[PDB]
């Protein structure tokens, strides 16, 4: 669960690049 | 000396959980302290945790509530947290944050010391080997605690660990026999106030409130100040030890609540978890809490810690007992089974262990036969437990004489040695004599843990 | 040339305006110039793992750059001193500050530049002769036990132009000077060496000599070679640090290096207090063992990242003394703390955890760290022969042995030893499990053991058989109540109990058995096996023919003899010469024979 | 073929562990070899993995150290990795990168081949039928293997699997000895061995064993130590496999590949994945490691129109003696069979400690029978196997209760277990047994029971052979 949460947050912050 | 006028910014760019972000902050000072003015006027406090660019994340000691991004204000100190220390604080009471509780004043603070403290030079350490007089047979004789050591007690809910703390802080002494006295230090950790009242009453029972530096914290209070309280108490101990040439009996309670608060903070900060979900740096934090102890060159003072902790589910492999065992030398492990057997003091002797027998005991301090007596008693008790387990199924008929002798020895050991009572201080010599009387039941041949010379010298009585 | 801080997060500091950067390059930060190392770079930005707690660095602070990676200093004076993770001599700081605290990031020299030392030339090297890197040319006597040797550092050669004559010179005083192409270059007695780079060697060599072990157990059962690798995983409570102390205290090696990873200063307290007291001789005068040992203390209060450095400096020091042409046994304590520190630096740097939260590269790092070992042949004209062994200590997370670190250390190591919680609960010092523990070097040592002792194999095989049989029958006798057991089972289990409570049990702190030699151990085991065999054949023959010898009657006959066999460990070899000991052993053997003839 | 001068860039935009991200590269190539030059002047190599617009990422096969944002150069050859390969590679030694380490010359290539090789068309592949002699008793007769049959060896830390590999590679032979010996002796077995994540001691043990055998005329050795960089292991196996392909399908010889410590390959791939921030599968291993193990385990079997063969004999370690660990499971889904060296057998000093119980070799189905090995073979193995399983059941029942409840049949099963372990399993260091001898030993171990107990055997065969 923690690993999935971490990658989801990574994808999210990548999404807000612009 | 800091002739710099203070600052205050209103640029609150967000709040998420117990964290608050401040944008346009000018030249952040890391590990700072700030004060917060709520719109209605209530005061709050916190410490800056993270800084990056013109941003500064800050955690709040008392917890986020009511903070408005447009109305509240925040002002900046520019210095790490420094706590007021004072030798006159003894006999007073304060909350976790340090403010007075008894309608006492703002303490006149002999100095301002770092809350995080500082490490100690390795080479500036001296080993302690003075045995302390506890008055409990299960400690003096089996798990004798010496000065400059930090043995905790592993206890669960409903156990009489509080009374053990009372006894050890009441019947403190010196085995090696001017006057002596121990400057008690104690800080609660969110425990229910009934236990706090009981400790207070027992501390007046001691009759030396003038040497009782006390701190309090209740369950209903904010959780996150529990991260600060023990560090403040330890700073006080440092000040009273290495600046006033005094011995301090530092004692804590309920480290499980501390672990829980640190866990909640870590979860809010989404760090990498560990076993059971605990923080990775819980070990280093516990190290900063515990290794602040001992005695050093050029000082006659010393630091002794008794950080009793709660033990959930009576599981030895639970992370908090495990890591506390690693960081320290010794343990006590009060037993639930013995308390259900209606025996006091209910300390299991087998799982307990003290690592200071190497120098605390021996000839010239207590005797030339303490260590071998204790080793023989441990071996006999363990084999007695094993044969008891065997008898639990096999039955008395198929046993041998040795088995019955071991069972009788175990019965004598439990009824007499452990049974000590609530207010009957006992000397080291009496416990040694009692142990010898217990051991006398076995003839000399089967004693495989005693040297020949001592066995010939002392046994025939 | 300089950078400015941008952000900080405990042991990591992001910086800016540092386009001129290279990873694993030393740096200094803040007004306290704390030492650090680059680990990440992107654009003009970077990140630095800081070897000191960072409460006191704010944004915009200067970031000085240097051109060399992490490095250490090698030379005379290192022996007998105490260092921390990044090589600070504690005595010098305690003298300078006259205080009992470490100031944050003090700039002290690793080796004092104010003590003069006698020097001896090579006696065979003249101005104009050619020499290659790795050749001893000078001898300095640090103390009466060890004669320090200096050799030309690698990547250096050519014909010498000047050598210092015999006399007293300090570190600053230039001693040697060589030219190889037409350029003169000077050389002092102190060597700057990067820590992460392996020292070159000539070729690798197998093991031939056994590493001495004080305990009777782990020597006659699970031995270790002088240059191999050992692991000692064990839960809390056992305090295997004392086993490490016993290894360091007594050993047939030449130099002992102890390093600490996140333990307590009390361990240091015992070792520093005790080693000056202890003393021993080899070829004459007696000298304290402190002169032949070096310490690297690092308590847990110290900064997190410093531990990795500390281990790397330890292996570097042992490597330098490996080049000296000696045998150096090192024991590293609590590598799990190193694993945790690496987990923490990664987690703060926000990588993706691989297994149990630990990074994805713990295995390769641990394997490389253990790989720096073995017995090799040095690279020099005096043709030295060096050797190095490691004793790593593992700390299971809660005693569970399925942790990734434990599996990796098992997969890399050659000798594995087992610690059991219940055995330590028994006060059965040491708590060797003898069931999961194994070694892989008995075969190599068979040549030595045959050449020098000529009888160890039957003893070992029969001991292993007895222990296995007892382990098989333990729960069986538990689940059948010792009712329908043949005499053979009873003799096997009781002699196994004798072996357990006498031969395996060994209190290494009582004065008479702080240390045991190999000959006494094999004598003990010979006596025990002979007793067991003679009892076996006697009971077998008597049961076969008539008048079966049950355990009770033979026990009545030989209670006195088995009592002596139990109490025979009480010897005190320092007070008892070997000849008298073996004479008493023969005397006991013939007593047992006489009793057995008296029966039949 | 390419006939244009090389191209060079200098824009380095970061280093993320074993990866180096960079910017402003025009028209790159996916899976393309890159050279590196450091500020100190040393040379290096890498592989382009990610590509996006102008920015691309690479992986340095020897790690990153001393690289600089502006004082490091990089060079793009604009070509897929082409490795050299010749018949002369026999008798040589190399590292993971393929450079010499045994003082020998640089490689002199006969041809340039692709590292990825090619997907063979399955229709050409000829189904194996030859059954290869092993000499080992546990493998021969019971879990035998064939020419071209890929079998792994499951083992664990501390187990003596290394000399088992030595024995299987040394005692190689064919079981068709019932004909003229002169035509039999012509056949040999080229060996190609690829150490990977292997310490010094085991490597020198293997090379000393090979030197004792004196078979370097047909042995190629690729070596890897622990001290070497880790990312070499990503490509080390593929080099050996491509050389094996060239030595089999073009040099016509019979080759036998050996692979070491595939869990290290999995660990290196997981490390690359951890650097590459892709979606992690179970236990953090990337999802596509299944396809990667497929691509590295499929270069086997013989092909039509030729006469060479390729047998894959990898060894892999199971952490914590686990069978449901990911890498064992996925390898089980690629490889057809198992062996399962057991620690419990090793504890009682039985060498080789091969656990027949969880072993399997599917391609035994048509590799045995009259004319091939013997008329009466498979049912013997089945009967021995069922008897062993039931004997282990009886042993467990003895543990639970005791010998008092055991019948005479249970005693017979227990003595069968004892003799089976003593004779059939235990072979010795250099006891090269024959197939007919192992069949005779199996009949001997069957003799202890009368006719009635056996159940999975035809009565005709029993009447034919048992009474003798």
């Amino acid at each position: 669960f923690y690993r999935l949460k971490k990658i989801q947050e990574k994808k999210k912050i990548i999404k807000e690049k612009f | 000396y800091l002739s710099q006028p203070r600052l205050t910014y209103k640029t609150v760019s967000g709040v998420n959980g117990p964290l608050v972000i401040l944008d346009h902050v000018k030249f952040p000072r890391y590990a700072e302290i700030v004060h917060l003015t709520l719109p209605d006027g209530t005061k709050r406090s916190g410490q800056v945790l993270e800084v990056s660019g013109s941003k500064a994340v800050v955690q709040v000691f008392e917890g986020t509530s009511g903070i408005d991004a447009k109305k509240t204000s925040c002002e900046f100190t520019g210095d790490i947290l420094r706590t007021p220390v004072s030798e006159d604080m003894l006999g007073r009471v304060f909350n976790g944050s340090g403010k007075p509780i008894d309608r006492g004043p703002v303490v006149l603070a002999e100095d301002f010391l770092d809350i995080m403290g500082q490490p100690i030079n390795p080479q500036c350490r001296i080993y302690p080997e003075e045995m302390i007089q506890t008055g409990i047979s299960a400690i003096d004789g089996m798990n004798s605690i010496a000065r400059g050591q930090k043995i905790p007690i592993f206890s669960a809910a409903g156990l009489p660990h509080n009374e053990i703390a009372a006894q050890i802080c009441r019947q403190a002494g010196l085995v090696k026999k001017s006057e002596e006295n121990f400057a008690i230090v104690f800080a609660a950790m969110g425990v229910n106030m009934e236990t706090a009242r009981f400790f207070k009453s027992d501390f007046e029972e001691n009759g030396s409130m003038d040497n009782v530096c006390l701190f309090l914290n209740l369950a209903n209070d904010p959780t996150i100040e529990r991260i600060i309280t023990p560090r403040l108490a330890l700073t006080t101990a440092e000040f009273l030890a290495y600046q006033c040439e005094k011995h301090v009996l530092v004692i804590l309670t309920d480290m499980s609540s501390y672990a829980e608060a640190l866990r909640e903070v870590s979860a809010a900060r989404e760090e990498v978890p560990g076993r059971r979900g605990f923080p990775g740096y819980m070990y280093t934090d516990l190290a900063t809490i515990y290794e602040r102890a001992g005695r050093v060159e050029g000082r006659n003072g010393s630091i002794t810690q008794i950080p009793i902790l709660t033990m959930p589910n009576d599981d030895i492999t639970h992370p908090i007992p495990d890591l506390t065992g690693y960081i320290t030398e010794g343990q006590i492990y009060v037993d639930r089974q013995l308390h259900n057997r209606q025996i006091y003091p209910p300390i299991n002797v087998l799982p307990s262990l003290s690592r200071l027998m190497k120098s605390a005991i021996g000839e010239g301090m207590t005797r030339k036969d303490h260590a071998d007596v204790s080793n023989q008693l441990y071996a006999c008790y363990a084999i007695g437990k094993d044969v008891q387990a065997m008898k639990a199924v096999v039955g008395e008929e198929a046993l041998t004489s040795d088995d019955l002798l071991y069972l009788e020895f175990l019965q004598k050991f439990e009824k007499n040695f452990i049974t000590q009572g609530p207010y009957e201080n006992r000397t080291v010599y009496e416990t040694l004599d009692i142990g010898w009387q217990l051991l006398r039941i076995f003839p000399k041949e089967m004693l495989k843990r005693i040297p020949q010379s001592t066995l010939s010298e002392f046994y025939p009585r | 040339t300089f950078g400015y801080v941008h952000g900080v997060s405990g042991p990591v500091v992001t910086a800016c305006d540092m386009a001129g950067a290279a990873m694993y390059e030393l740096v200094r930060v803040g007004h306290s110039e704390l030492v650090g190392e680059i680990i990440r770079l992107e654009g003009d930005m970077a990140t630095i793992q800081v070897y000191e707690e960072t409460s006191g660095v704010s944004v915009g602070d200067p970031v000085l750059r240097t051109g060399k990676p992490l490095s250490v200093e090698l030379g005379p004076g290192i022996m007998g001193a105490i260092f921390d993770g990044i090589q600070r001599p504690l005595s010098d700081i305690s003298s300078q500050t006259q205080s009992i605290y470490i100031p944050r990031g003090v700039n002290v020299s690793a080796l004092s530049r104010d003590i003069k030392w006698e020097f001896i030339p090579s006696k065979n090297l003249r101005v104009g002769s050619h020499i290659t890197g790795g050749d001893i040319y000078g001898i300095v006597n640090e103390n009466s036990l060890i004669k320090h040797k200096i050799m030309l550092p690698p990547r250096n050669r050519g014909s010498v132009t000047y050598i210092a004559p015999p006399g007293n010179y300090d570190a600053s005083d230039v001693v040697l000077e060589l030219e190889f192409e037409g350029v003169k270059e000077k050389f002092s007695m102190v060597q700057v060496w990067p820590v992460r780079q392996v020292r070159p060697v000539t070729e690798k060599l197998p093991a031939n000599h056994p590493l001495l072990t004080g305990q009777r157990v782990l020597d006659a059962l699970f031995p270790c070679v002088q240059g191999g690798t050992t692991a000692i995983p064990g839960a809390f409570g056992c305090g295997k640090t004392v086993i490490s102390q016993s290894l360091s205290k007594y050993s047939n090696s030449d130099v002992i290096i102890y390093v600490g990873c996140g333990e307590r200063g009390n361990e240091m307290s015992e070792v520093l207090r005790d080693f000056p007291e202890l003393t021993m001789e080899v070829d004459g005068k007696v000298e304290s063992i402190m002169k032949r040992t070096a310490l690297v203390a690092n308590t847990s209060n110290m900064p997190v990242a410093a531990r990795e450095a500390s281990i790397y400096t330890g292996i570097t020091l042992s490597e330098y003394f490996r080049d000296m042409g000696y045998h150096v046994s090192m024991m590293a304590d609590s590598t799990s703390r190193w694993a945790e520190a690496l987990r923490e630096i990664s987690g703060r740097l926000a990588e993706m955890p691989a297994d149990s939260g630990y990074p994805a590269y713990l295995g390769a790092r641990l394997a490389s760290f253990y790989e720096r070992a073995g017995r090799v042949k040095c690279l020099g004209n005096p043709e030295r022969e060096g050797s190095v062994s490691i004793v790593g200590a593992v700390s299971p997370p809660g005693g569970d042995f399925s942790d990734p670190v434990t599996s990796a250390t098992l997969g890399i190591v050659q000798v594995f030893w087992g610690l059991d919680k219940k055995l330590a609960q028994r006060k059965h010092f040491p708590s060797v499990n003898w069931l999961i523990s194994y070694s892989k070097y008995m075969r190599a040592l068979d040549e030595y053991y045959d050449k020098h002792f000529t009888e160890f194999v039957p003893l070992r095989t029969k001991a292993k058989e007895i222990l296995q049989e007892e382990e098989d029958l333990a729960e069986i006798v538990q689940l059948v109540g010792k009712a329908s057991l043949a005499e053979t089972d009873k003799i096997t289990l009781e002699v196994a109990k004798l072996i357990k409570d006498d031969f395996l049990q060994q209190n290494g702190y009582t004065p008479y058995d702080r240390f045991c030699p190999f000959y006494k151990t094999v004598g003990m085991l010979s006596n025990m096996i002979s007793f067991y065999d003679m009892a076996r054949r006697a009971v077998e023959t008597t049961a076969q023919s008539d008048n079966k010898i049950t355990w009770s009657i033979i026990r009545e006959h030989m209670g006195e003899i088995l009592y002596k066999l139990s109490s025979m460990k009480f010897k005190d070899p320092v007070k008892d010469g070997e000849a008298k000991i073996k004479a008493d052993y023969a005397q006991l053997l013939e007593d047992m024979q006489n009793a057995f003839r008296s029966l039949e």
